């Protein structure tokens, strides 16, 4: 079997581990869906803001 | 570095806002290329830009900053977004590196976990590229396979898949804290033509392109065979998946589970009154007593089983075929007892026989003027709904 196989695998086992471990779900889910960083976030305002 | 094709244009019709959301993101995409690439890539969680996602690439657009702007803009920023992914998928392939082979495809209906499973999967010495993205309807992922195989490179796509019901109630939860979740339509067109895509790839490629499952209603149950995958994803057709997601939504927004706006960007474009006046009762009945009413329905066995039964008083004895229900027509009153109601559809018995109202009537809602065993009158007014109650004493 190739490497992307078995890493979807161990991608599939810690799926499971989300469902029993609460601690581990809650932060996987923090950081997907935040937004941009705050450094990041710093970088962009210049760029949006130099070309209106 | 310009863009790999051009941003098609949405039709917004009179929505003058989303009109010039879209101008100025085509604008900015297609200016900006250069700079809003290298801020993907260096400084979002991107893998450095190796996991390339049209979702991430939005984040990278003014218009959405604001949460409360995300669900309203998406549209209209959307295509700018799935380009410049497009473009990034091919910047990465043009960085000469023999040791990185493998390309890997996630694909599936919105709210199935695909984002979360690509978390927990750690990168590897040999993985070039990760792209997220629809298979349903794969002209465009056509191209990006062909580029793969002209490099000897490895392509695998992972299918992630998932109940219509319990995707939806994920993409609440993103809506609420996020502030973008999904409309019904695509996730219906998504799911129900998912299965015809892949078996698209799979003819026009073959064994060059692996294809497997992820089954998360049996506990992200790895699916390594074709054959399997089909199974798996056959999940009904778009006509069913979205009368059902119609169904649910408008029941969960009824019964106060969901706010007006994550019930509106559930809904999208979609005129719900035309979904639910498409289902169908051909095999199923009421039957009414005393007690209360009962819905059953027949199998090809010709047995009737009770579905669901809903306490009443002060209904007399009657058997009512849902299927031969008279559609009513439009600016004429329809007089009677209200003898069964749901999601979809209300059904009134009137002295010309029994008579099917769709539960909603241009964005307003019929079915909460009215109560099951209630004596109503039901018309329209040019476009506006008129139920007087006839229920007396003497
Ligand atoms: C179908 C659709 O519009 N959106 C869906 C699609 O995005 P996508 O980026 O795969 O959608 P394409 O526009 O079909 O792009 C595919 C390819 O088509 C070329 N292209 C595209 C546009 C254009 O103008 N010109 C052009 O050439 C280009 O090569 C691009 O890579 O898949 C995502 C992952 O499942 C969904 O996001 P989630 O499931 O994570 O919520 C997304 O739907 C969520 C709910 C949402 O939309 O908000």
């Amino acid at each position: 079997e190739s490497n992307a196989i078995r890493m979807i695998k161990e991608a599939c086992e810690k799926n499971r581990r989300m469902m029993t471990d609460e601690a581990f779900r809650k932060e996987v889910e923090k950081r997907l869906y935040a937004g941009p960083s705050p450094e990041l976030l710093a970088k962009l305002r210049v760029l949006w803001a130099a070309n209106k | 570095v310009k863009l790999s094709s051009d941003i098609n244009l949405r039709d917004f019709g009179n929505n003058e806002y989303l009109s010039s959301v879209q101008d100025e993101a085509i604008r900015f995409a297609t200016e900006q290329t250069d700079e809003i690439l290298s801020l993907y890539s260096q400084h979002a969680d991107t893998e450095g830009g190796r996991y390339v996602c049209a979702d991430t690439f939005k984040e990278l657009f003014p218009a959405f900053e604001n949460k409360e702007d995300r669900a309203t803009v998406n549209n209209a920023i959307h295509n700018s977004a799935a380009v410049l992914s497009s473009t990034q998928f091919d910047e990465v392939l043009k960085r000469d590196e023999p040791q990185k082979k493998e390309v890997i495809f996630v694909t599936g209906i919105p709210g199935s976990g695909k984002t979360s499973t690509v978390k927990n999967m750690m990168m590897q010495d040999t993985t070039k590229l990760l792209f997220e993205g629809q298979l349903a309807r794969p002209q465009s992922a056509f191209r990006k396979i062909e580029q793969c195989l002209e490099r000897n490179l490895e392509v695998t796509i992972v299918a992630v898949s998932m109940r219509a019901e319990r995707a939806s109630d994920n993409t609440y939860k993103r809506f609420n804290e996020y502030g973008r979740g999904a409309s019904i339509g695509i996730m219906a067109d998504i799911q129900a033509n998912l299965p015809d895509g892949l078996k698209q790839i799979r003819d026009k490629f073959g064994d060059a392109v692996k294809i497997v499952g992820i089954n998360q209603d049996r506990n992200s149950e790895f699916i390594d065979k074709f054959d399997d995958v089909i199974k798996m994803l056959s999940l009904g057709s778009q006509e069913q998946i979205l009368g059902r997601l119609a169904e649910k939504i408008q029941s969960d927004f009824d019964s106060g589970k969901i706010s007006r706006e994550c019930f509106n960007q559930a809904k999208g474009s979609m005129d719900l009154e035309s979904v639910f006046a498409k289902k169908e009762y051909s095999q199923q009945r009421v039957v009414t007593n005393s007690k209360g009413v009962t819905l059953e329905t027949k199998s090809a066995n010709e047995l009737w089983s009770k579905v669901e039964q809903i306490p009443v008083t002060g209904m007399k004895a009657g058997i009512y075929l849902l299927g031969q229900a008279k559609k009513a027509e439009t600016g004429q009153t329809y007089s009677g007892e209200i003898i069964y109601k749901d999601a979809a559809a209300v059904f009134q018995k009137t002295k010309n026989g029994l008579v099917r109202h769709n539960a909603t009537h241009n964005e307003e809602r019929l079915a909460k003027l009215v109560e099951i065993g209630q004596n109503v009158s039901i018309g329209s007014n040019k476009g506006k709904l008129i139920v007087k109650s006839l229920e007396y004493s003497a």
